[PDB]
C-alpha cells in the first residue's frame, strides 16, 4: 500500500512517496527515515508526496515526527508536489506554519541552497 | 434505506481494508469522490483511535463499524470496547493525545469535523467508546 | 489469526459489494485468480442463497459473513436468521431448488462443494441457516 | 455491473454481454432479451461472453431459461468467447447439454446459418 524511495543528496534526504501514508505505512516510513538519520549526517528532508493517494493524522505525525528530528540540526523540512486532500490536512491541523511547501523537487532542493 | 456492518481484528493491517470496504458501500449515492477522501479518511482516524488507543493495539480487540444509509444522508457509527474515554471534553480539544510518545499528532478528532457534518462522541471508562459521525 | 464479519441487508445491490469484501480480505493471503474467483462465486452462491431462502427478498433481513483466517485456511460463514431447511439432504443433492420460478439450479452446493474443502450445513426450520464453509 | 448490446441479424439474436452477471443483473438481462423475444421472431441467440467478468449459477439459470424459449422455436443457443472459469461451470452443471460452444462470435454465426 505504500513503497518508499530514498535517496542521499549532500547532507540532504529526500524521501518520495507512493501510495496510502497512514497508520499501518507510517511506521516503515518513520522506521527508514529516523533509521537513516540515525546512520547519516542529515541536515534537511524533502517530502516528495507527488505520489500519495492518500494521507491521515498517522501521516502528520510521522512527519512532526521528522519535522522535530530536523529542528534539532538547524534544518528544514520541505514538501513537494502536494495534493490538494493532503494540503487540505495541512491547513486543518495548522502545519502551513511549520514547514515549507514548494511545488517540486527541484524549487524544493533550490530552497535549500542544494548544488 | 440501506446498511452494513464490518467489525474485524485489532490489527493495524486491517484499516485500509476498513476504509474501502466502506467507500465500497457508501459509493451507491454516487458522491463527489472529495466526499469519499473525506470518509475514507474519517473512518481511518476513528479506527485508528480503536486499535492503538482503545485496544492499545492489542490484536485481540474487535473494531466495530457500521453504515447506515437513509433519505442521502450517511449515519457512520464507530464502536469498540475497551478502555473508552475519561475525558470527552479534554479529547475534542485540538491538538491534544495521550500517545505523544507514539508521534501522534492529537489530529483525529479535529478531522472528523472539519470533513463531517455531525459528530458525537459516545464513550464510557472500560465500557468503551462509541462514535458516530453523519454527513449530510 | 486475523478475522472479519460483515454484516449487509438482504438486497441483490449488495452482493457485488459483499462478494468483492469477502475476496479483498482473503487477498491478505497472496492467492490467485483461480482461488479467488472460486472463493467470491462460492460466496455469492451463498450470499444470494441466504437472500432468496431464508429471507424470501424482503430487504429488511440481514445477511452475515465470517471469513476467519487461522494458518492456510479462509473459514468463511455465511449465514441466516431465516426459514432454515426441512431436508438438508434433499437439498445437498445435486441440482435440486424450490424456485423453479425464478428458474433456479440446484448448482449452489455443488459449485460450493467443488469450489471448496468442507460445506458443512446447520439449519432448524424457521432457526435460520449456517453455511460453515473451508479451503486452504 | 453488467452492460448488455443485443442485436439481431434476421431470426438470430445476438446478446453481447460485458461485466457481471450474477442474481441481481440475470435479471435486467433475463428481462431485456424477453422483451425481443415478444417483439422480434427469435429463433436463435448468439451469446457472445468475451467481456465478462463474473457468473455465478445465476447466469447458469438464465442462460437456461433462454434455452427452453428458444427449444420452442427450434432453434439454437449459442455462447461464444467463454472465459475458462465460466467454463468452469458450464462444464459442472452440464449446461453443456443444452448449449453449444463456438471460440468466436463468427463461429457462431456460421452455426446459425451465416
Ligand atoms: N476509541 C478511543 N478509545 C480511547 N481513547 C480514545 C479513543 N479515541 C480517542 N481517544 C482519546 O483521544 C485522544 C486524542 O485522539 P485524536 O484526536 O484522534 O488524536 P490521536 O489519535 O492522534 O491521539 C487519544 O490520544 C485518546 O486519549
Ligand atoms: N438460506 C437458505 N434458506 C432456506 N433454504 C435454503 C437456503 N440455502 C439453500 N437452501 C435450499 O437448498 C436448495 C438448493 O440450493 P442451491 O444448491 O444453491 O440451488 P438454488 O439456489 O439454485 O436453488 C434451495 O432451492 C433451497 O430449497
Amino acid at each position: 500500500s505504500l513503497a518508499i524511495d530514498l535517496e542521499v543528496k549532500q547532507d540532504v534526504l529526500i524521501v518520495r512517496l507512493s501510495g496510502e501514508l497512514d497508520h499501518h505505512t507510517a511506521e516503515e516510513l518513520r522506521e527508514q527515515v529516523t533509521d537513516v538519520l540515525e546512520n547519516r549526517a542529515i541536515r534537511h528532508i524533502v517530502l516528495n508526496l507527488g505520489q500519495l493517494t492518500f494521507m491521515d493524522s498517522s501521516g502528520l505525525g510521522v512527519i512532526l515526527g521528522r519535522y522535530k528530528q530536523i529542528k534539532n540540526v538547524g534544518g528544514q523540512m520541505v514538501v513537494c508536489a502536494v495534493s490538494p486532500a493532503v494540503k487540505r490536512l495541512f491547513d486543518m491541523s495548522g502545519l502551513f506554519k511549520i514547514i515549507r511547501v514548494e511545488a517540486d523537487e527541484q524549487f524544493a532542493l533550490q530552497a535549500l541552497g542544494v548544488a | 434505506r440501506n446498511e452494513m456492518h464490518l467489525q474485524f481484528s485489532a490489527r493495524s493491517e486491517n484499516e485500509s481494508f476498513a476504509r474501502v470496504t466502506v467507500a465500497a458501500f457508501v459509493a451507491q449515492l454516487d458522491p463527489t469522490m472529495d466526499e469519499l477522501t473525506e470518509i475514507k479518511t474519517v473512518v481511518s482516524e476513528a479506527v485508528t483511535n480503536a486499535i492503538i488507543h482503545g485496544y492499545n493495539n492489542d490484536p485481540n480487540g474487535i473494531v466495530s463499524i457500521s453504515v447506515i444509509i437513509e433519505d442521502g444522508v450517511v449515519h457512520l457509527t464507530v464502536r469498540d470496547e475497551g478502555v473508552g474515554i475519561p475525558d470527552i471534553e479534554e479529547a475534542r480539544q485540538p491538538l491534544f493525545t495521550t500517545k505523544p510518545e507514539l508521534e501522534r499528532s492529537g489530529m483525529g478528532f479535529t478531522i472528523m469535523e472539519n470533513f463531517m457534518d455531525e459528530v458525537i462522541v459516545e464513550s464510557e471508562v472500560n465500557k468503551g467508546t462509541t462514535v458516530y459521525l453523519k454527513k449530510h
